[PDB]
């Protein structure tokens, strides 16, 4: 879980997005593999957004 | 092996000589402690009498554990068993009547328990029977009785994993407007959650509804079934309600479950922790030193297997592997035993439900692709 | 025609004045009464309750909490007997399941921070960051916080959106190190710190509250007097936010006016008929008379316009209604009263209630951060 290199025309579009409305762009990666979904857990019947 | 006091409360008609075969019968040498049995009958339905003879079980004799059973389904005495139980800070479980019937909102400080499945687990059994029903038409109509939003979202939880399109028609929170609102009923099954007395007038509005006729089904719970020998004339004809055993499961066998689960409850604790509690000072006099109780023993006492069947009481108090019985009312004016449901596992008598309009279309064949 | 009504409390002078209550009560057709002391042993408590109360055979009984603690009420349910409560600002007593019958004299903390939810216009702050201890009564408390919160969405169905929420955190009871809680607090841009706790509960709350300066100037930490009561003043943080339930000191006069409404209830019992007198012997009476539910439809329906404590009200749960809490601004290591709600009546103080930071100035906790993460 350590920093590595990231680039892409998409992420670039993020960069330009900040280039309009300025906010320092912090690059983090994903933890899990999926994008995300409200999903059913294994117990307790509570909404899990993945 | 030290013999620690165990209060066995026999309410109503019971066999004491046979209770010696359900208590004094044997002791398991596999354990570093021994049972010490206390069996008496106080038939009073006043809770202050439970305080009386129970506080006498602590006052005169010295008990490290207690057990009780009820001669009726009234759970106020169970609420007592909670309050005074934690007051004593000792576990116990109802083996019969309303004592075996659990109530909502188990007390935190309470280590007491009861013999029966969770209302959640209950509905789960209702789903295994829904598989036994092989019917896709369901719905929800229920009152403000305990677990309302709870068992609501618990139904939504049981079907929350459902891939099949089995239709649960609608949710109804029960409360002239009885039949007026309930007329929208469609699905063949009749299922509800309320008290049994609540089910008396509810069943009155059900006879008033008349939608309960043949070709439809009726589902009710274990406690909602109440006394099998007690049939309100207004309930659905031969209504299908699975329950914990009002016949098969032995109440003296339940006594073996209590004293056993006490001993095995002492098994690993006495083994490693080697800690067994002393009897309470007094109903009056135990208030101060009452701080001497900790949560380890019962927590250690969680995982257990009674007669080989898992004896672990749920954090909510239910049984880890509760033994439930597929059951129904009959048209013979008796509750028909429809089988047994052990956790997800279940059994039944026949390959079809009890079963103008045509019965069904066989139209036998064999798959021929395409 | 003496009607028996019960009571319980710690104060014996309140028992003298309770016998006094039976008198002018008998004036406002006759009254009966019986009493029982407070027993440290719960077994003795409800035991001697059943001794007196069953023999007393009153429809309902007052009870105090000299500090759940209603096992005598657990005996009332055995007869399904009505129960009249006063003390606890905790809503575990307000759970209807366990005790189907209890009547709180005044509303518990149930609306406490919800009064701050009313203050959402007062402070005009639409960002709600939720801290709590972890417990049952607290769980339901923040649950209600969601309710009134979610209630706005229903009202929002139909001024710059509405009172947005934030993370809800219930701190495990008796938190040694709250560093997790305040840690989460650091990431919050909002200045609104919402929590309520008991004294030893609130220990790390107010104590460690500024340990990281998580209360750092401009951070609004609001709570109730039940959170401000107790040791809370010892370590009390600068310029903390909170109020005090009106007449929230003692339940004595609440027992006076409480009898004030009690006479209206038994008056309805006089306005009714065919009621079931409570049985005497606890042992020997195995059936709860239907008068218990009658006591629900009656004692519940009882509403007195104004009592000795002010307007005598009850919620749908039957505690109080439109009850007031006195806004008390923290100053000079003390809480100076800044006003009181009706429940709805905004009372601004005479002096400006100063934030823990500079004066009273209203910050905006919505401030964005330059760091933008993805």
């Amino acid at each position: 879980t350590v920093p590595q290199c990231c680039y892409g025309f998409c992420i670039d579009l993020l960069i330009k997005l900040a280039r309009t409305m300025q906010f320092t762009y912090e690059v983090h990666l994903v933890a899990d593999g999926k994008f995300g979904t409200q999903e059913r857990v294994q117990n307790s019947n509570k909404k899990e957004w993945n | 092996p030290p013999s620690i006091g165990i209060a066995v409360i026999l309410v109503g008609t019971s066999d004491e000589v046979a209770i010696k075969d359900a208590h004094e019968k044997d002791d398991f040498h596999h354990l570093s402690v021994v049972p010490r049995v206390e069996l008496v009958a106080m038939n009073e339905t006043d809770p202050k009498s439970i305080i009386t003879r129970i506080c006498d079980l602590m006052s005169d004799r010295k008990i490290q554990g207690v057990v009780f059973a009820d001669d009726t389904d009234q759970e106020a005495i169970a609420q007592i068993l909670d309050f005074i139980s934690a007051q004593t800070l000792t576990p116990i479980l109802g083996i019969h009547g309303g004592s075996s019937m659990i109530m909502a909102d188990k007390d935190e400080s309470s280590m007491f328990f009861q013999f029966g499945p969770s209302i959640e687990q209950q509905a789960s059994v209702m789903l295994n029977i829904m598989e036994e029903y092989d019917w896709y038409i369901f719905s929800i109509v229920t009152t403000y009785f305990p677990g309302y939003q709870d068992f609501v979202n618990k139904i939504r939880s049981t079907i929350e994993n459902s891939f099949v399109g089995w239709e649960l028609e609608e949710v109804l929170l029960l409360d002239s407007k009885i039949q007026n609102q309930l007329k929208k009923l469609q699905s063949p099954i009749i299922l509800l959650y309320c008290t049994k007395e609540e089910a008396t007038y509810i069943f009155e509005v059900a006879n008033s509804v008349g939608l309960t006729g043949y070709g439809y089904t009726w589902i009710v719970p274990s406690l909602v079934a109440g006394d099998t020998d007690t049939v309100p004339s207004e309930f659905p004809t031969g209504l299908i309600s699975v329950s914990y055993d009002e016949w098969d499961y032995g109440l003296p066998a339940r006594v073996r479950d209590g004293i056993a689960i006490i001993t095995t409850a002492a098994s690993d604790m006495l083994s490693e922790h080697s800690f067994i509690p002393e009897p309470k000072s007094s109903c009056y006099n135990t208030h101060e030193k009452r701080i001497y109780q900790s949560n380890m023993l019962n927590r250690y006492l969680i995982n257990v297997t009674f007669e080989g069947r898992d004896l672990s009481f749920s954090e909510d108090g239910y049984q880890m592997h509760p033994k439930l019985v597929i059951i129904l009312l009959n048209k013979e004016r008796k509750w028909e035993r429809v089988g047994k449901w052990k956790d997800k596992s279940l059994q039944m008598k026949y390959y079809v439900w009890p079963r103008q309009e045509d019965d069904h279309l066989s139209i036998v064949t064999l798959e021929e692709a395409p | 025609k003496i009607v028996n009504i019960g009571a319980v409390l710690s104060t014996r002078k309140h028992e003298q004045m309770f016998r006094e209550a039976v008198n002018q009560a008998n004036k406002r057709i006759q009254l009966q009464a019986t009493s029982v002391t407070h027993k440290p042993n719960a077994i003795q408590m409800a035991l001697s309750v059943c001794e007196d109360l069953i023999s007393s055979q009153v429809y309902a009984i007052l009870v105090s909490h000299p500090p759940t603690p209603t096992p005598v009420s657990y005996t009332a349910g055995f007869y399904r007997i009505p129960v009249l409560g006063l003390t606890t600002r905790m809503s575990i007593y307000s759970d209807k399941s366990i005790h189907l019958s209890f009547l709180r004299t005044v509303p518990p903390y149930s609306h406490q921070s919800s009064v701050w939810f009313e203050m959402m216009r007062v402070y005009n702050w639409n960002h709600i960051i939720l801290l709590v201890s972890d417990d049952h009564e607290g769980r339901a408390a923040q649950k209600r916080l969601e309710t009134l919160l979610e209630e706005r969405e229903s009202k929002s169905k139909k001024n710059k959106r509405g009172p947005k929420a934030e993370k809800v955190l219930q701190f495990d009871p008796g938190t040694k190190n709250v560093t997790a809680l305040l840690m989460e607090a650091r990431e919050l841009e909002a200045r609104v710190i919402i929590l309520s706790a008991s004294e030893d509960d609130a220990a790390t709350v107010y104590r460690a509250a500024a340990m990281l300066d998580m209360t750092g100037s401009g951070y609004v930490w609001l709570v109730g007097e039940r959170e401000i009561s107790g040791n809370a003043l010892r370590y009390a943080p600068d310029g903390i936010i909170g109020l005090q339930l009106i007449n929230g000191k003692n339940e004595s006069a609440h027992i006076s006016d409480a009898v004030g409404v009690v006479a209206q209830a038994v008056h309805e019992l006089l306005e009714k008929e065919n009621i079931t007198d409570p049985p005497r012997g606890c042992v020997g009476n195995t059936n709860i008379w239907k008068t218990g539910p009658l006591f629900k439809r009656v004692l519940m329906s009882s509403k007195y316009a104004d009592g000795v404590t002010g307007r005598v009200e009850f919620n749908e749960d039957g505690d109080r209604k439109f009850a007031q809490y006195s806004i008390m601004n923290l100053q000079n290591r003390k809480l100076v009263q800044v006003g009181i709600y009706n429940g709805t009546h905004v009372i601004p103080n005479d002096r400006k209630i100063i934030w823990p930071g500079g004066e009273t100035e209203k910050p905006r906790g919505y401030q964005m951060s330059t760091r933008l993460k993805i």
